[PDB]
């Protein structure tokens, strides 16, 4: 279950490999809009933190989850800053979320005295004052519990369909990035002149099996003039000598 | 039993492999933070003070009884800033980073008890190991570079009650943690018994390291220790032939400053 | 409970503008969604504009290009600045306090006609 | 938008009903107003069926698949008004064209 709005589950993704393109390429989402980044170039980036904000809204509200939009959700529930960078992913969840009679676990904030700040969250049920006497603590004239708590029905228009929304934001907080897209690789072919890239080490030469042994620890070896002599392959931990191409 | 600080001789301990580069049967000159040779090391035993981290810490200890379990590293160490807590809890060893509140007298007990901190705070990550005379000498080197908390370590068998054994061994990287926090102080975590450690500091130094055919450091020379070592570093050899070698220049420094203009 | 009253002009010309105003006893303008509702002159009701409680505004594109809705919280007065007037806009303009789903339009004014010719 | 029957007339002592038809589903909350000519619309039914204090007990609402319904239990000459229904659609407040009841 996804949470309602006025209620955000922020996953906090760190220390992992993000196969972003799986989400993009698997066309199971109705909406997959990326701001500031191509959805397919996201794989070449790495962040200190990635946040996934999980919530449920109605179909005609999907368009409000955007840096430039306004409305009941954009302003009182989940506001994105105008400089938002990240991806908004959403899909039709009618199959899980609609109930006959209405699946009333879904809350929306119909009341606030001001717009909500970007990424601000306010989860109080405080009875709202519309005027006159505060009337605090009870509903009444000029006192309104803030959230409607609508339900979803099996019979609906596409707009009343529940949608599950996950918003991915990305940041670099003056720290080593830890959420990286996957590395790609090629097959390893020996006894040919090849332009190599092993981990972060590059150069052209010919690899052959080596008779060297490294402590479990070392990854690369060098000669007396600091030239890489051999490398350990990252997948098969064998040591391969590098000769110059003639 | 109230104790004063004790002191010892570091000899040639505090050497670690500075990189993940393999060298075979070579002599190599490198510059990094190392424990200086023959430094004055502080020896501790219920005394678990907060110590400066400076540029990095050489830590070593002797036990047979699984008392030394961990460390706290950070700055203010009061929940106001993010900090690093490393603890061996017998079931497992966990490295945690959080804006932890700490006890002013954190401890563990022989498991019978755990205290260390009264509270958690917004936390960012954990790394968890799998479930599970002094006899064991453990050595660690802790340095914090460009956001990474680099830990090197070695396990040396011992059979000695009184002091750090003499000898040479280089420590290998244990873990390299992408944390991104400042560390200025640290504290050692000991268990109380329920039903002996040394601290030195690293300084920038130049060393020659002697690598054997298998890429193992078998010896080392601290180029700033004395004139013989300076000669060895100059010549790139652990063996020096009879003769005279220029190794450094002597330079007189100004001791005062004079500024004069007419009345 | 709320005594909401309109204020506005008489005859204005096409291409002109007019500032209309609503205020009420027992109500904070800053705390409500407020609407201006138009009753076409023998034709029927249309929504024209809304100001969100403490927020943004929306307009019926099917009704107009741009007229603006605004509020002054120190007065609890709601305003509609009409512009780009057409004779097509002769109508009764009403004050309205909108509770959306929770309770529809709870409070109405009496209605003020704007004559455009 | 909201569809309308056009009228109910000489409904005296009987019930009276109005229906608004929309792709808008009875799912859209449908509210109802009674506009006596010359007066501002008066809310009579809210949150689909409920009635406000201050109007006759005669009023209540109900709904079908896509259609909201207003019901008056006993019709009187004094009930003549132009009755309306409204929809909160996508921040657009729409009204039906009104039903003439007497
Ligand atoms: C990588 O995967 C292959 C195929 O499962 C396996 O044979 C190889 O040992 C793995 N290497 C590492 C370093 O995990």
């Amino acid at each position: 279950r996804f949470a309602s709005v006025y209620a955000w589950n922020r996953k906090r993704i760190s220390n992992c490999v993000a196969d972003y393109s799986v989400l993009y390429n698997s066309a199971s989402f109705s909406t997959f809009k990326c701001y500031g980044v191509s959805p397919t170039k996201l794989n070449d980036l790495c962040f200190t933190n990635v946040y996934a904000d999980s919530f449920v809204i109605r179909g005609d509200e999907v368009r409000q989850i955007a840096p430039g939009q306004t409305g009941k959700i954009a302003d009182y529930n989940y506001k994105l800053p105008d400089d938002f960078t990240g991806c908004v992913i959403a899909w039709n969840s009618n199959n899980l979320d609609s109930k006959v009679g209405g699946n009333y676990n879904y809350l929306y904030r119909l009341f606030r005295k001001s717009n909500l700040k970007p990424f601000e969250r306010d989860i109080s049920t405080e009875i709202y004052q519309a005027g006159s006497t505060p009337c605090n603590g009870v509903e009444g004239f000029n006192c309104y519990f803030p959230l409607q708590s609508y339900g979803f029905q099996p019979t609906n228009g596409v707009g009343y369909q529940p949608y599950r929304v996950v918003v991915l934001s990305f940041e670099l907080l003056h720290a080593p990035a830890t959420v990286c897209g996957p590395k790609k690789s090629t097959n390893l072919v020996k006894n040919k002149c090849v332009n190599f890239n092993f981990n972060g080490l590059t150069g052209t030469g010919v690899l052959t099996e080596s008779n060297k042994k490294f402590l479990p620890f070392q990854q690369f070896g060098r000669d007396i003039a600091d030239t890489t002599d051999a490398v350990r392959d990252p997948q098969t931990l064998e040591i391969l000598d590098i000769t110059p191409c003639s | 039993t109230q104790l004063p600080p004790a002191y010892t001789n570091s000899f040639t301990r505090g050497v670690y492999y500075p990189d993940k580069v393999f060298r075979s049967s070579v002599l190599h000159s490198t510059q990094d933070l190392f424990l200086p040779f023959f430094s004055n090391v502080t020896w501790f035993h219920f005394d678990n003070p907060v110590l400066p981290f400076n540029d990095g810490v050489y830590f070593a200890s002797t036990e047979k009884s699984n008392i030394i379990r961990g460390w706290i590293f950070g700055t203010t160490l009061d929940s106001k800033t993010q900090s690093l807590l490393i603890v061996n809890n017998a079931t497992n060893v966990v490295i945690k980073v959080c804006e932890f509140q700490f006890c002013n007298d954190p401890f563990l007990g022989v498991e019978s008890e755990f205290r260390v901190y009264s509270s958690a705070n917004n936390c960012t990550f954990e790394y968890v190991s799998q479930p599970f005379n002094f006899k064991n000498l453990r050595e660690f080197v802790f340095k914090n570079i460009d956001g990474y908390f680099k830990i090197y370590s070695k396990h040396t068998p011992i059979n000695l009650v009184r002091d750090l054994p003499q000898g040479f061994s280089a420590l290998e990287p244990l873990v390299d943690l992408p944390i991104g926090i400042n560390i200025t102080r640290f504290q050692t975590l000991l268990a109380l018994h329920r039903s002996a450690y040394y601290v030195g500091y690293l300084q920038p130094r130049t060393f020659l390291l002697k690598y054997n055919e298998n890429g193992t450091i078998t010896d080392a020379v601290d180029c700033a220790l004395d004139p013989l070592s300076e000669t060895k570093c100059t010549l790139k050899s652990f063996t020096v032939e009879k003769g005279i070698y220029q190794t450094s220049n002597f330079r007189v420094q100004p001791t005062e400053s004079i500024v004069r203009f007419p009345n | 409970e709320v005594q909401l009253v309109e204020s506005g002009g008489g005859l204005v010309q096409p291409g002109g503008s007019l500032r209309l105003s609503c205020a009420a006893s027992g109500l904070l303008v800053s705390r409500n969604y407020m609407n201006w509702v138009r009753q076409a002159p023998g034709k029927g009701l249309e929504w024209v504009s809304i100001i969100y409680s403490g927020g943004s505004t929306f307009y019926a594109d099917s009704v107009e290009g741009r007229f603006t809705i605004s509020r002054d919280e120190s007065k609890n007065t709601l305003y509609l600045q009409m512009n780009s007037l057409r004779t097509d806009d002769t109508a009764v303009y009403y004050c309205a306090r909108d509770l959306s789903d929770y309770g529809g339009i709870d409070c109405w004014g009496q209605g003020t006609l704007v004559t455009v010719s | 938008e909201l569809t309308q029957p056009l009228s109910v007339s000489m409904a005296l002592g009987q019930t009276a009903r109005i229906s608004c038809g929309g792709d808008n589903v009875g799912s859209q909350n449908v509210h109802w107003y009674q506009q006596r000519p010359g007066q501002a619309p008066v809310l009579v039914i809210y949150r689909d069926s409920n009635r406000p204090s201050g109007i006759p007990e005669r009023f209540s609402g109900s709904k079908s698949g896509n259609t909201a319904t207003l019901t008056i239990s006993r019709a009187q000459a004094g009930d003549e008004a132009d009755y309306y229904c409204q929809v909160w659609d996508s921040s657009t407040v729409a009204f039906g064209g009104g039903t003439k009841l007497t």
